[PDB]
């Protein structure tokens, strides 16, 4: 996917 | 009314583009129809469901009229998807945005925040030549406001009116005078942004807004000084933006006066040595001090830091601290050009980066860094580069090298080396514009001849299909054929030029499939003029030009016919009109 | 997941290697480099089962170039797989071993291909045919010390006439690649077993025997007579590369037949449904058939003289095919068609393919220039374009009109006022050129030329170097003629392009313009606005020896890109 | 001579590749979709692509292109013949031609694909004679394709002998929006589905208008059929003689014979449309549709479909028979009738809306195309005479053929 | 019953042309 | 001031758009499909600066969308890349574990964020905190 993965992961 | 998040699942469910082509004409259909109808109650998802085809690539012109109806609404909800298809979908040359300025006008003095705010937004994104000049009277109107949230928005609007007309920024001096002292870091940038752009737009109001340096100094420096921040401390940076804005004002300020420049002199040294450059922030903020140090007149201390910082910043691995100094070392160019040659290995190796901005970078460096002693020893290095560059890149190197000799160059011989080394390198990468610029310096220079007709004759003979080599030997031709073959009116010694090698490729260039229609006209037009330039091949070219009258192209043949008639009825007022041209810079 | 895959292909359960080797196959299906496991499923390379087996020769092939070293564990394994009874078995070895990419591997395996090649089995005998071509074509040198082109000659003679077309297919693959010495040709005598066999040969061999006579040349017309009378059954199959190398058989043997005789009339009228039959293939097809056609074109254009209703463009046609359908009704337009060629040219120019509009625009030049009879009906479906008021049509039809003026221009001064208006305010450089150039030369029926060459004037040093010439080639013409109302247009022409004007070809041929009329500008009449000659329009015929090469070459990508065949190949 | 045919799938993902002569490096297939793409957005995107000295001919499928890799001067028919017979042994192996059986079929594809071609030159190609070799769930080879005969399996043994037949007729009118029909084409279609017991020799015998001249009974009716294409089975020499049509049928459908001639005679629908557009305002469509088509004879699902405007929202249709409904996919106006009677008048009266704001390209003007299909008419007036089942057992067959007229390429020109 | 005509049996050769 | 400011996927579908020069539609269109080909012909040591048609477009995805923007030759080069960081954190925090399904989904949200927080190419709210409270006032409203 990598979609659901958060744009900065913070 | 379909709801968007669903309307965005059925779009994700088409994979096909002619399917998700057959979805999207599918809800538009039903979007036409439910808009046809007037609805007001499902016109939010309808409106948002038509954004999202038009972002996803298809056409909304049927939607214009929704959104004007949309903008004048009451709702909230309704009012704010108005104000975005106004924004995404209506532009200066839709030309239905002429109506809305009814509707900004009467949003204009709305008693809500957020209705005011998002109709200043939308006009400011998406403001006209018109627009602003019947919108001007309302936003100057705002701008003495003291609304916080609403000071920026006015101080935007504002801005955007001036860009768009730059006659109406003389409406805003009475309005943002006295507005540097907003304890709110927007309205400070606002402002500071506001002042910028008044200062570039005409210079009249640089000596009012200069008196304001002081007040720009206490400001920075007690940003500095407050570097603990919840609000606008990124990164251990406070009010990074307030930063940058103040650091251009300054370096846009006092730029050819030493009055500004020693104000702010003191300020720049504190940031240029107490500022933590380890964040990106804290590199943006020193580049931005570097420039404007390199903009104004600082002092001899502020411009050895500068260039110390500069070359701390070069040997930086980061591609973004590489490319920031090669762009602060491009724009400090012309100022502190002797310590720019301090950096020449660098240059030289930034060349062989892995990376296109920073190998552009690089050789715009070296291009501007070229002075009239390191020229030769440049010129290797110039050689090399453009015959490892890259295909995209090959064109400008020989471009800045042809420049650079025109400019700089050591010697006419050493520069007509040069040129005819590039022409033969660059074969389809040299534009056509450089032609007349070669043929001219050709024109200008009459001591090297032979050398350069011998040099031209050399480099015609093994290949064609270069067109602007072919043009420039050409040219060379027809100007100096009686010094290319010296005494070939008859038989003689076996030479290099035997007075029939160059008719033979003329009339091959001429007839050569890899003509443009330019190369060959320059081809003609030496043929022609070697009728008089040489005698030794004489009642030959007329023959083929005669045959070359019924030429298919229109401007080829009627040279054609102008010729054969010349040489059939003018033969002896041939030779009254093939003087040389005359020489001119 | 490698030590497991490993670990399950070093199994004894025949169960766990099936499973394992359909693993193995996916990875390498699915883009896994499992090149690293080849040594591994060598050990498992002598199975029983033949599913397996083919798995691993497949694995093989596709893993010999790779690890050729880790190869040299199965030249046992096909050896011992060479002798299976099973025919199936016998043919997937012998692909296999001709599949391997190894050096050293191709020489211990001529003794298999020796034993295979007499072998009595149809498909053992098309599998060694295959395999001769396939090590020939690795190693010219070992197929030639090996002597398997008398194996491979004995092959056409012999019976199973699948296997005597492989055998066929590999000899001419081979001759191909060979330098022409030795040629395999055969005399009457083959060339009749040949045919006799060609009716049994299927969908793909019937390819392979009609290429053999495609080298051929025959010497009498009774040789080429019967050579036709046999190929002329060949045009009623349902396969489209057939009646193509039908019709490419026919066409070489066509050089050296009779036109005296009946024959080629009977060829010529049973060609033409052969073609319309061709027409109405897939899209993919439509272009090569045309390519074909218009090969065919150039050579014997009175067989298609009547086909022109098949050559409309369909709305559903493919723009590969639209492009070429202009293209041949262009090579086949003539005055009896040329109503029909203008109607369907007039419905092209509705379209929305800017590139579809820009070629029908062309192919109405064409017909235009080289059909005299129908001038006047270009000049009306021009003019009609023009008052269209499309920017991309107005420029086709100011080209179309430029180029129809330097052909046909003594008839052409009705059409001047009307384009004296048509909105010159277009900037391309093809139609502003061409404008400048017909008002240049055509400066006597419009009365107001001086004021409009005032608007090209503004930017003339600064438009372009083909435009700036046009100009001034415009503004000398209207001196020469009309020196009263230009004399002041052509000093400010003059100083414009020679003093500002810094282009060579430009600068010279302004000062040459200005110093003719410094010296005498009565003989600028006769020199500049003079009589030229007849325009020699650029033939779209190729030449003969290109012709007759590409007449040969038929049906392969030579023909589609109408190019030679060493001049694409690498 | 095709180095190398793959299987690319719709993101660029090659599903299957088989290299036959290795010429080429499985890596150019990279640089394939690029190639496309640059084609296909600058309008040289054609069905043979050239990557250097490699070019890439292949025709796009239902999901993916079969993009076959070729370096020398190869044969691009065979490579196109080549294809079509791998798409049409897929279709009869895999009922459907997607992606999904392509990662599910991968043991009996790879099975098929090596033993279809060998070293670029195919071999075998009949569905029916390869199900007997290579199954998805080894025995040796039947002798069919050794054998001359490689589309009639011996042994073939059925309870009864029956063979039903298809005349299927295609009426393709190309009418100018003049009024005139340029491109009036019919062509027949001769499908046959033969399933009798051992390995019969048909003799075909219909009322062609040659054969009739040349038995002496040219006065009848008789189809001049301009171009015949006879299937494998049909011997070519045998109709080069005289006429005669003797071929082995096989077992299952399949075509045997595809006439294709002019057509002359008025069309068997004349549509009558106008169109009452107004600029920006409203749009009418006067469609008035007349069959000229024989009173007996039934046009059953006829669909005349009419292209209304690609922006026009709230329509409202005015018609007198047939079910009218208008396609947001399609953009058209679908003049569906389910029984039309011949020599029926239908007339329609259109009515849609059209936004004010004009649109910022044209559109064109597509085509009206007609879907009538009135079975049991044959147009040609072609009746088949004969058909000599000879078997060496010898049994009485009960052949069937049934004749069904459709429309073709039968587009109407828009004004 | 059968959508675009019945199917009708075919003969077995032209009996009328010997 | 940001010429425009596009949020483009990996794929090439483009999540987010905003420009802030009057271009025509076709030309806009060319001129993204134009960055995507630059952008997704670039390598990751491109030190994410990129000069095309004379303007300073920086490209940094955080995530498999990358963004871009269309800075002009006249201010610094980092100032970019801490306005976008800035951007998607304060859109992270309005959001709350902002993923490529919420983008799709939520496409209204972020460019009511954009409008609130840049106008016309430059900034409207250093801070990060009273653009939040800013936002979410104005969602309440209803």
């Amino acid at each position: 996917k990598g979609e659901n993965t958060s744009l900065l992961h913070p | 009314p379909i709801r968007l998040r669903e309307l965005i699942r059925t779009i994700r469910t088409a994979r096909t583009q002619a399917e998700e082509r057959e979805m999207i004409q599918k809800e538009c259909a039903a979007i036409r129809s439910s808009f046809r109808e007037e609805d007001n109650t499902y016109r939010c998802r309808n409106v948002a469901k038509l954004l999202y085809m038009h972002m996803l690539g298809y056409p909304a012109h049927f939607g214009q009229l929704e959104c004007l109806k949309l903008i004048a609404s009451q709702k909230f909800t309704d009012k704010r998807i108005g104000y975005l298809g106004a924004m995404l979908l209506l532009d200066e040359r839709q030309d239905v945005h002429l109506l809305m300025t009814n509707c900004i006008k009467n949003d204009l003095n709305h008693s809500t925040q957020f209705v005011q705010g998002l109709a200043l937004c939308t006009l400011g994104c998406m403001g006209s030549s018109e627009m602003c000049r019947d919108l001007a009277g309302e936003v100057e109107k705002l701008l003495k406001t003291s609304n916080s949230y609403l000071r920026k928005k006015a101080a935007l609007c504002a801005v955007h009116v001036i860009r768009k007309v730059p006659e109406l920024m003389e409406m805003f001096l009475p309005a943002t005078k006295n507005l540097l002292n907003e304890k709110n870091h927007g309205v400070l940038h606002t402002s500071v942004v506001l002042l910028t752009e008044m200062c570039e737009r005409s210079p009249d109001m640089l000596a009012h807004f200069r008196k304001l340096v002081p007040q720009l100094v206490r400001i920075l420096k007690n940003l500095i000084m407050s570097g603990y921040s919840p609000e606008h401390d990124v990164s251990g940076i406070s009010d990074p933006f307030l930063q940058v804005r103040i650091l251009r004002l300054l370096r846009i300020l006092g730029r050819n006066d030493d009055d500004s420049s020693e104000a702010m002199n003191d300020i720049l040294a504190q940031v240029a040595t107490n500022t933590e450059t380890s964040k990106n922030v804290g590199n943006a903020i020193l580049y931005e001090t570097v420039l404007t140090i390199m903009d104004i007149k600082s002092e001899s201390g502020l411009r050895v830091l500068a260039i110390n910082i500069l070359g701390r910043f070069l040997l930086n691995n980061d591609k973004n601290i590489r490319y920031v100094a090669l762009t602060s070392l491009l724009k400090t160019v012309q100022t502190d050009h002797n310590a720019v040659q301090r950096h020449r290995s660098t240059i030289v190796d930034c060349l062989k980066d892995l990376d296109v901005s920073i190998k552009r970078r690089a050789m715009e460096l070296s291009f501007a860094l070229v002075n009239g002693n390191n020229i030769r020893g440049m010129m290797k290095e110039l050689l090399y580069f453009l015959d490892s560059c890259e295909p995209e890149f090959k064109a400008d190197c020989a471009s800045g090298i042809f420049l650079a000799a025109e400019k700089y160059a050591p010697s006419k011989r050493w520069h007509i080396d040069t040129i005819m080394r590039v022409l033969t390198t660059a074969g389809s990468y040299v534009r056509d514009d450089a032609v007349p610029n070669l043929i001219q310096l050709i024109t200008n220079s009459v001591e090297m001849h032979a050398y350069t007709v011998q040099r031209l004759y050399k480099a015609i003979l093994g290949d064609y299909s270069q067109q602007p080599l072919v043009q420039v030997a050409a040219w060379c031709i027809g100007e100096y054929g009686d010094l290319l073959v010296s005494g070939q009116c008859e038989e003689e010694e076996p030479i290099q030029v035997t007075e029939d090698e160059v008719l033979d490729i003329l009339e091959s260039v001429l007839i050569s499939n890899m003509s443009t229609s330019v190369t060959r006209g320059y081809a003609l037009t030496a043929i022609m003029k070697l009728s008089t330039r040489f005698t030794c091949t004489v009642n030959r070219i007329k023959k083929v030009v005669s045959i070359y009258g019924s030429s298919i192209d229109v401007e080829l043949q009627q040279r054609a016919v102008e010729y054969n008639a010349l040489f059939k009825k003018y033969d002896h007022m041939r030779s009254a009109l093939l003087e040389r041209m005359p020489v001119m810079e | 997941e490698i030590f497991e895959l490993k670990a399950e292909l070093n199994s004894d359960k025949k169960e766990k290697k099936k499973e394992a080797v359909k693993k193995v196959i996916a990875s390498m299906t699915v883009g896994k480099d499992v090149s690293a496991l080849f040594p591994d499923v060598v050990n498992c390379m002598q199975t029983d089962n033949l599913e397996l087996k083919k798995l691993v020769y497949l694995y093989l092939m596709n893993y010999a170039k790779s690890q050729p070293d880790m190869a040299i564990m199965a030249v046992n394994t096909f050896v011992k797989d060479c002798e299976d009874p099973n025919p199936l078995i016998r043919a997937l070895a012998v692909r296999t071993m001709g599949c391997i990419r190894v050096d050293k591997i191709t020489e211990y395996l001529c003794e298999p291909l020796r034993k295979c090649l007499k072998d009595e089995d149809p498909y053992v005998r098309k599998t060694a045919a295959v395999c001769v071509a396939k090590l020939h074509d690795i190693n010219a040198q070992l197929v030639e010390d090996q002597g398997f082109l008398d194996t491979l000659k004995d092959l056409i003679s012999d019976s199973n006439p699948m296997v005597v077309a492989n055998a066929v297919a590999a000899l001419s693959e081979i001759a191909e690649s060979h330098p022409s010495s030795n040629l395999l040709d055969l005399n009457p005598q083959s060339i009749n077993k040949l045919l006799t066999a060609l009716n049994e040969c299927t969908e793909w061999g019937q390819i392979f025997i009609l290429d053999c006579l495609a080298n051929y040349m025959p010497k009498d017309d009774r040789e080429a007579q019967s050579i036709c009378e046999r190929v002329t059954p060949r045009l009623s199959h349902a396969n489209s590369a057939v009646v193509l190398s039908a019709v490419k058989v026919l066409m070489k043997f066509m050089e050296m037949l009779s036109k005296d005789l009946d024959y080629y009339g009977t060829l010529l009228k049973k060609l033409a449904p052969p073609l319309v039959t061709l027409l109405s293939a897939e899209p993919e097809l439509q272009y090569v058939a045309l390519r074909n056609i218009n090969l065919i074109v150039q050579k014997r254009p009175e067989i298609l003289k009547h086909e022109m209703k098949v050559f409309f463009v369909k709305y559903n046609d493919p723009i590969y095919v639209k492009l070429e359908k202009l293209d041949i009704m262009i090579r086949l337009a003539s005055q009896a068609n040329i109503a029909q060629v203008l109607a369907e040219l007039r419905e092209y120019a509705t379209e929305v393919d800017v590139d579809f509009v820009r070629k029908a625009v062309r192919a109405i030049g064409r017909c235009a220039i080289k059909v005299e009879q129908s001038a006047e009906r270009c000049v009306s479906t021009l003019l009609d374009l023009i008052q269209t008021k499309v920017n991309y049509v107005v420029q086709e039809a100011i080209v179309v009109i430029k180029d129809i003026f330097r052909k046909y221009p003594n008839k052409y001064e009705s059409v001047i006022a009307t384009l004296c208006e048509n909105l010159d305010s277009l900037d391309e450089p093809e139609a502003r050129a061409a404008m400048i150039w017909i008002v240049g030369e055509y400066a006597e029926r419009i009365d107001n030329a001086d004021e409009l060459l005032e608007s090209f004037l503004e930017g003339f040093h600064d438009k372009s170097t083909q435009v700036q010439l046009q100009l001034l080639t415009a503004i000398v013409k209207l001196f020469l003629k009309k020196p009263t109302e230009t004399q002041e247009l052509v000093q400010q022409v003059l100083s414009l392009a020679t003093q500002d004007s810094d282009n060579p070809d430009l600068r010279d041929r302004g000062y040459i313009y200005w110093r003719l009329l410094s010296t005498d500008p009565v003989a600028a009449k006769e020199v500049v606005l003079a009589e030229k000659p007849l325009i020699s329009e650029e033939t779209d015929l190729i030449e003969p020896t290109l012709l007759d090469e590409l007449i040969c070459y038929i049906g392969t990508l030579a023909s589609v890109y109408h190019k030679p065949p060493s001049a694409f190949v690498e | 001579s095709a180095s190398a045919v793959y299987v690319l799938d719709l993101k660029g993902k090659v599903l299957i590749c088989r290299n036959y002569r290795g010429d080429v490096d499985m890596s150019e297939v990279e640089h394939f979709m690029p190639i496309l793409m640059e084609k296909e957005e600058e309008g040289m995107l054609s069905p043979i692509l050239a990557h250097g000295g490699v070019r890439f001919m292949w025709i796009k499928h239902n999901n993916l292109y079969l993009v076959a890799t070729s370096k020398k001067n190869a044969c691009v028919s065979l490579v196109f013949s080549f294809l079509y017979k791998v798409v049409q042994v897929f279709s009869e192996y895999f009922k459907e031609l997607e992606e999904e059986s392509i990662r599910d079929n991968f043991v009996i594809i790879y099975e098929l694909l090596d033993e279809l071609m060998d070293f670029g030159y195919p071999q075998t190609t009949d569905s029916k004679i390869l199900q007997e070799y290579i199954t998805q769930e080894a025995p040796r080879p039947p002798a069919t394709v050794t054998n001359a005969v490689s589309w009639r399996s011996e042994g073939i043994k059925y309870r009864k002998n029956e063979v039903f037949l298809d005349v299927i007729e295609a009426v393709n009118l190309l009418v100018s929006a003049n009024g005139n029909v340029l491109r009036s084409e019919i062509v027949g279609s001769i499908k046959m589905r033969v399933f009798l017991s051992g390995m019969p020799e048909l003799r075909l015998g219909l009322n062609d208008k040659v054969l009739f001249d040349n038995t002496g009974r040219g006065k009848s009716k008789s189809v001049e059929l301009e171009d015949v294409k006879f299937h494998q089975c049909v011997r070519l020499s045998r109709f080069e003689n005289d006429r005669t049509i003797s071929f082995i049928p096989p077992d299952g459908e399949f075509e045997l014979m595809s006439y294709r001639l002019n057509t002359h005679v008025k069309p068997l629908i004349w549509i009558e449309s106008v169109i009452e557009k107004h600029s920006h305002s409203r749009i009418e469509y006067m469609v008035k549709a007349k069959s000229q088509f024989k009173r007996r004879s039934t046009a059953n699902n006829v669909e005349i479909h009419i292209p209304v405007p690609n922006d026009a929202d709230s329509p409202k249709f005015k018609t007198t028979v047939g079910s009218v409904k208008w396609v947001p996919e399609n953009s058209e106006i679908v003049w569906s009738v389910k029984s039309f009677p011949g020599g029926k008048e239908y007339l329609m009266r259109a009515h849609f809306g059209l936004p004010s704001v004009e649109a910022e390209d044209k559109e064109g003007k597509p085509p009206i195309s007609v879907k009538f299909e009135i079975p049991y008419f044959t147009t040609s007036g072609i009746q088949v005479r004969y058909l000599k089942i000879i078997e060496k057992s010898g049994y009485q067959a009960l052949p069937w053929v049934r004749y069904i007229t459709q429309n073709g390429d039968y587009q109407l020109r828009t004004q | 019953d059968r959508k675009g005509g019945s199917y009708s049996q075919a003969a077995g050769s032209d009996s009328a042309q010997s | 001031m940001i010429h425009f400011i596009l949020l483009f996927s990996r794929q090439g579908k483009l999540r987010l758009q905003k420009w802030y020069i009057t271009l025509p539609d076709k030309e806009r269109k060319k001129i993204t499909r134009e960055i995507v080909q630059i952008i997704l012909s670039r390598g990751h040591r491109t030190s994410s600066f990129v000069d095309w048609k004379e303007l300073k477009l920086v490209y940094k995805r955080y995530a498999s969308l990358y963004f871009c923007c269309a800075i002009e030759n006249q201010d610094n080069e980092l100032l970019t890349l801490e306005i976008v960081h800035r951007y998607v954190e304060l859109l992270d925090k309005y959001f709350g574990n902002v993923c490529e399904l919420d983008i799709i989904f939520n496409f209204e949200k972020a460019y009511f964020i954009l409008d609130e927080f840049i106008i016309g190419g430059e900034i409207q709210e250093t801070s990060k905190k009273i653009a939040v409270k800013a936002i979410e006032d104005s969602d309440m409203l209803q």
